[PDB]
């Protein structure tokens, strides 16, 4: 009922922190994210995760970093973790020059792309819009 | 003054 | 034989479909302030759907948004977990 | 002193977002079989966390599609749980 | 594992809560969907089931958009007070964030939107649970290993 | 035979 976490490697963590964006996109700076990064970097080492911070990815530079990580040998990890900071809208992320789908940055990953992640738990946390609608609250 | 991503 | 190919996959969004996601200049986001502090407490000890939980919890009432514009004054914001999951996972032992 | 709109939905899909799900003629679609089978089993003494995760691991596992077409011959399936609970549900006490 | 006190929704309510099925299992001719052999069967097995856990269950058949739509709302005007949770379960077919009443089809988010905390006060602060059986699209799952 | 929803 639990995954097996005998492993030398709990396993590695990729963050993306982006914060610059080009002006084209018409972005602005994310203040504050680095922040965010620092703290996520250590509490993900805590945990026992090999964790390396990427900046201001351009999208080929995310989907090749998700792909090559997924090309790894992952035979000796309990799992994977990824982490996503930037701006982003409905099913997409930004990079600092423009968008990428969400779905292709994790595709990478399924079962039948990365024979040593199978049955291994792949971790995805991502801090970005997802849309431009607002929560009132309530009472 | 908080800011959306 | 098999095994889906989509399946041991988890999803942990700062917010739900077509809302937006706040962050403070000086503390950071809010999804990742109340995940680390959530993390460097419990991190080593609850099951992970039980750890986001608490976020989510934490999220949904430790803040409420700041600001000027009275259009984007004390708004909420809920996190959202997406979980293709198939055992209950612990960061040890 | 308020709460998110959107808080405190839970949504059990029996498959991930752009998929088939499976449903037999003579006992029903796979995911609702294995909901009633670990509910039976278990619904009064697990968290609902934990009642989907063994739905998710059962659908993955125990089932495999059987049809005369070799497009839809052999395929597989796996549920797909959206939280945005607060707290740790149990269904007594 | 161990029960933590003030991290669980409380349970101690009058009752548990409704428990709304739908089971559509025909469709009209013009929709292009086939009947869905086997659902009743699954209609049978989940009421008994959520019956068993302490819901107050309800099985509509073969509904319209509008009957799902209506049905829905009314349910979320109605006073839930001494329940502990809400529950709903769909059965039908479906696409990417929609499913299907015998007339045609209908977005998932407006079916639950009548239970937001806002529009639906007296399930504020109470779990609302939604199980979907119908397809979300028409990619298939050829498996590995 | 095993049918899709």
């Amino acid at each position: 009922y639990q995954y097996n976490m005998n492993f030398e490697k709990l396993g590695k963590c990729i963050i993306i922190n982006n914060k610059n964006f080009d002006k084209v996109t018409g972005m602005g700076v994310r203040n504050g994210t680095d922040k965010d990064a620092e703290a996520l970097f250590k509490c993900f080492r805590s945990l026992g995760f090999d964790v390396i911070v990427y900046n201001d990815c351009s999208c080929a530079k995310m989907q090749d970093l998700l792909k090559k990580a997924s090309e790894e040998d992952h035979t000796n990890a309990a799992c994977f973790a990824c982490i996503l900071l930037s701006h982003g809208e409905e099913n997409v992320i930004y990079g600092k020059d423009g968008v990428t789908p969400i779905k292709d940055l994790t595709a990478h990953f399924r079962g039948d792309r990365c024979k040593t992640l199978l049955e291994k738990p792949k971790l995805f946390f991502i801090q970005a819009c997802r849309g431009t609608e607002l929560d009132d609250g309530i009472q | 003054l908080d800011e959306s991503x | 034989y098999k095994i889906p190919v989509e399946a041991d996959f988890l999803f942990a969004y700062s917010t739900v479909p077509g809302y937006y996601s706040w962050r403070s200049p000086g503390r950071g986001s809010w999804f990742v302030q109340a995940l680390c502090s959530i993390l460097e407490e419990h991190g080593k000890d609850l099951e992970i759907m039980q750890i986001l939980t608490r976020v989510n919890d934490r999220v949904a009432r430790h803040f409420e948004s700041q600001s000027d514009d009275p259009h984007f004054h004390e708004k909420k914001q809920i996190p959202c977990v997406v979980s293709m999951l198939t055992k209950e996972l612990y960061f040890s032992q």
